């Protein structure tokens, strides 16, 4: 699963520029991954903020 | 504390605690987008010749395999967590709950239809 | 019974003076001329709909504003404004958690006095320690001191 | 008349049809389930006069008619019978269309297969019910008492099904189901009220036992003492008044006839009585489960609204318990009707809403389907 | 949660795992070695309940339940559901994170080689523990007990491994291993029980026979002066509550089961008993070794709570042992508790931590590095 | 039985009734050897459904429950039992004596008793124990005609030994002793 983003490479046939072609669509994957990666920190803390805060009900409600 | 007092009091409330909720959500965004315009770096492209490109594309497909191995390790976390939020979720539905599930009173039907065919030439009520 | 007399307020009186009239109507069958729970069985077969001695004594309760063991004009008032489903985003587990991260500003799990009266002050309309404690007990069930999540939602129950 | 899309419910037993909406804690009605025929020749023209009456209609004109009813035992039989009372049930009463509305109905889990089978095809072959679910009256009975665990005693027209459930689970190798029920009580009284110089034999005397059954009768704490009184004086004797202005007086039969609940043999069935059946379900269970059922006893349906019965049943299975355990009963005053609101908070769960038999999975299968998505 | 990275120490028997934190005195939690399963049908709605349970979970909804033990005679069979037990030991009550600790594991110098392997392989690959140890239970109990040289008796209820070690070297040869444990005891209380008129075969069954074995039984200093008066008179009785209100009461049975221990054939086993292992532990040794052996026999493991059990076997060895010579037994309030303890302090020592496999070593030569670095 | 018979239309639930459904399970039920197979097909038509002769003269007819009900003793399950069922009993009273035990008792596994007299029985248990049991050995089932009347038979066998005439309590050890001699004299 890591591997379907560690897609098989291909760049000898990619001129010098579809080089700079391939290479940016890489890059605007690798955006997009960090976007996934941020997203999930962000809906991550969330969920240990509320897991802290279910943790909480769970004892004063027992 | 008088009716429309308490009223604005807890729909602002809520409502406050949702766009704020939001803010520090959009904060978190600002963050991100910031973030992956460095850690994923505006690009540089040109300059490097046929084979020097080659290796650019094979490491931005490399950088695009960092950020799997990142985001992926991220989401298993927070797999881990939609889990465990479910888990205790449903727990506590049952410690604070087991009947948190409201119910739907008989005398709450609609009465509309009812008020007007009543009253006729004078339906007004509902 | 804020929320029916809020209505009231936030809605117009003359249909206040209608039910008025229509409670004038009520001493029909009305040994009190008032509704208390066998005159709000007879009021709501005047009225099209027939709730049960609970029913209609808890409606009672649900309007005793009171506690006056009737449905008195202003809580027939209520009853009017009183006799539906409508309270709507059921703000649980989900929803007030997105909100409970606000209500508990700490990012923590529990709105304390501080945390309650945060929020408070943030909603903009006026707030008082009243308001802030008032809602802390509507949480403190578990009385915390301090509203946590389960007490958010004795707090907030459907409310929003 | 009705405001929102969702399930109808109808309980139907050999007695009564209890059916409304789910979301309510009452039916809207409750639809004898009968089916009139008048025994009378005809002497006049242009004067109305139908050739079959269902349901409240079937009572209302009763003096001259015979009354069938199509379920017996638990069971449906007459399904000809059962689509005319649905229909009217829910069309006539109920104000609804179940073409709109998916469907619960009930039955006893020891009770012949064909019974769901045949609710089932006509909810979708003569209704075109968008969906349906035969439910458990055990289970439909411990979510209206709030509970997940413990003995249900559904006290049905027919028979008694007498199930544990043990954390939300059957436990049905300890089923004790009783060929004993309210049709059967009485039978009983219509023989015992024959020694007393009352013969009750056609359809509108039978339906006047029924009725003296239900505001005479009695299971009483303790039997033999309450029978030495009543059997002595006059003092323990209730008049009931017939309808034509004669009166029937009653003594201790007023609570012989529900003391079969205790003893069968009064019928002439071979059964130790309803506490045995309680006792038997609790303790051919697991010891780590027999804690919670003791503590769990559930009366749900009619005779359980018998003075007597709650503190009875508890001093008849506390007398076959352990000693140390503590033994208690549920028994809310959602009498009599407690299950047709289990029926309600079921068809309304959100639990439930993949329960479901969807009007494909039935055109595709047919009726024999309900055994594999229901229970 | 703590201000050091400290091992995590978790004693995993055929039994009860105990765990909590390197440098306490005492676990933070016990659970039973159980993932349990409901081995019945559902039939409400909505009712929470789970495909698996564990630990705790899986006996306190027992009554429903088959329960499983992961663990036999001191080896992992079913890893996992170890997971599991790890997963809730860990997140659910100790409510740490290995994944920032070192962990420490124990077994039986003999147990066969894929526990020790398979116990490396899921800290490491399913809790990503930085570094961890699977330790010997002996060394644990001679570090909790204050000794370096002695006999470890360890009779719980997996295996008995009975090992001689000396200056904290071991004496292999003289491992006197027996496949006679405290489950087995178990297995026979249950049948001797049976012959009473109190059967238990199935899994709630055998949880409370467990547990009346821990309160009701004991082995005595003399078996046949006891059984004398046992097997003769009520005298010697004790009674036990089960769950769902029944008594049983146990006379010579009470330490007959116990017993074979010293008698193994009273199940079909062939044994000289723990007692002639205990004294061949010390007599395979070096002659000038057996001295110190006999003046520190060091009792651990389960069973060690048993009355009598340690005059007893104090008694049975020294009336094996040559005169003169004193023979001595250590049974201190911390016998069975020993391993846990053991492993607090072990995990602590400024020398264990050149012991600890880490995660580097681990990758480079997987799980079976545990072969390598560990004993 | 009587319980699965309830759910065809004809209820069992008292003497009379539970002596039919005995009679009715020693006549027409059988286990299979291969029950899977046999109920895809006696649970999908009537072909394979036998008639019962109720004694009031009444016809019940019996398919996939006629096997279903045997089945029980490899799936004790369906009577809330929790137990492996006889084949993995049998085969664990196997495997709980000794390795040079074991051989030959898989290769004397002894019907007696009742429900012994099943078709498919003797075949049913020699191919569960098989299943479980270690390969290269054989696995056999005894299945003698003195099947149920084994006992009484061995009875008239024991009683008749020369071997066994010393091992009568007389009405004279009886009384000196009373009942508890039962346990030093016989077993």
């Amino acid at each position: 699963i890591l591997a379907e983003r560690r897609k098989v490479l291909a760049i000898d046939h990619l001129n010098e520029d579809q080089l700079r072609e391939k290479a940016k669509e890489l890059w605007q994957s690798i955006y997009n991954l960090e976007a996934e990666k941020f997203d999930l920190q962000e809906k991550f803390k969330q969920q240990k903020y509320e897991i802290n805060v279910l943790r909480n009900r769970i004892n004063d409600n027992q | 504390i008088s009716a429309s007092r308490k009223l604005q009091l807890k729909t602002l409330l809520l409502q406050i605690a949702k766009q704020e909720l939001e803010r520090e959500a959009e904060e978190r965004r600002g963050e991100k987008g910031r973030a992956l315009s460095t850690r994923c770096q505006p690009l540089e492209l040109a300059g490097l010749g046929f084979a020097e490109l080659q290796d650019l594309c094979r490491q931005l497909h490399a950088r695009v395999d960092k950020v799997d191995e990142e985001r992926y390790d991220i989401e298993a976390k927070v797999t881990k967590n939609i889990t465990e939020i479910a888990d205790l979720t449903q727990k506590i539905f049952d410690l604070r709950g087991k009947f948190k599930r409201p119910t739907l009173r008989r005398v709450r039907i609609s009465a509309d239809a009812m008020m007007q065919a009543l009253l006729g030439a004078r339906a007004k009520e509902s | 019974d804020d929320i029916y007399k809020a209505a009231v307020e936030q809605l117009t009186e003359e249909q206040k003076n209608e039910f008025k009239a229509a409670f004038d109507i009520f001493v029909l069958g009305a040994e009190d001329g008032c509704i208390s729970t066998k005159e709000l069985g007879k009021v709501m077969r005047m009225l099209g709909q027939n709730p049960t001695p609970e029913e209609l004594q808890e409606m009672i309760d649900e309007v005793d504003e009171d506690g006056s063991g009737t449905v008195d004009f202003d809580e027939f008032l209520v009853m009017m404004v009183r006799c539906m489903k409508d309270d709507s985003k059921g703000k649980s587990e989900e929803e007030l958690s997105d909100l409970f991260r606000m209500f508990d500003k700490n990012a923590d799990g529990y709105i304390d006095l501080d945390e309650l009266k945060i929020m408070l002050q943030a909603t903009g309309e006026t707030i008082t320690e009243d308001d802030i404690e008032e809602l802390m007990k509507d949480g403190d069930k578990n009385n915390d001191g301090r509203i946590d999540y389960d007490e958010f939602l004795e707090f907030m129950k459907g409310v929003e | 008349d009705e405001d929102e899309t969702t399930a109808l419910v109808c309980d139907n037993g050999s007695g009564l049809v209890k059916a409304g909406f789910a979301g309510d804690d009452a039916p809207r009605a409750v639809f004898p389930s009968i089916v009139g025929r008048p025994r009378h020749q005809g002497v006049m023209v242009g004067m109305g006069q139908k050739d079959s009456y269902v349901g409240d209609e079937a009572q209302s004109k009763r003096g001259i008619l015979t009354l069938k009813y199509p379920i017996e035992h638990g069971i449906i039989t007459n399904w000809d019978d059962m689509e005319k009372i649905w229909h009217h049930t829910f069309y006539n009463e109920l104000r609804v269309a179940p073409e709109e509305h998916p469907t619960l109905l009930t039955e006893a889990p020891l009770n012949p297969k064909a019974n769901r089978e045949k609710m089932t095809q006509i909810m979708f072959e003569t209704f075109n019910v968008p969906a349906m679910y035969v439910a458990i009256q055990a289970v439909l009975s411990l979510y209206a008492s709030g509970r997940t665990t413990g003995i249900v005693l559904d006290s049905g027209d027919g028979v008694t099904h007498n199930v544990p459930i043990y954390e939300g689970y059957a436990l049905p190798h300890a089923i004790m189901r009783l060929d004993l029920a309210g049709r059967d009580l009485t039978d009983y009284l219509m023989k015992i009220l024959t020694e007393r110089g009352y013969s009750f034999v056609t359809t509108a005397e039978r339906e006047i036992v029924r009725d003296i059954k239900e505001k005479l009768c009695y299971v009483a704490l303790d039997f033999e003492n309450e029978m030495a009184t009543a059997a002595s004086s006059s003092s323990l004797e209730k008049s009931y008044e017939l309808p034509d202005g004669q009166v029937i007086t009653i003594g201790n039969e007023r609570f012989r006839c529900p003391e079969t609940l205790f003893q069968p043999s009064f019928i002439g069935m071979e059964s130790a009585g309803i506490h045995e059946t309680t006792y038997n379900s609790i303790m051919k269970c697991d010891i780590d489960i027999r804690k919670d059922l003791y503590a769990n006893n559930v009366m749900s349906g009619g005779t359980t609204m018998y003075p007597g019965i709650a503190d009875r049943m508890q001093k008849e299975i506390t007398a076959l318990a352990p000693s140390t355990m503590k033994i208690k009963i549920i028994a809310p005053p959602e009498r009599k009707y407690s299950v047709w609101i289990g029926g309600s908070i079921l068809a309304s769960l959100s639990t439930f809403q993949q329960m479901w038999i969807t009007k494909q999975e039935y055109d595709e299968a047919g009726p024999s389907i309900v055994h594999r998505k229901c229970f």
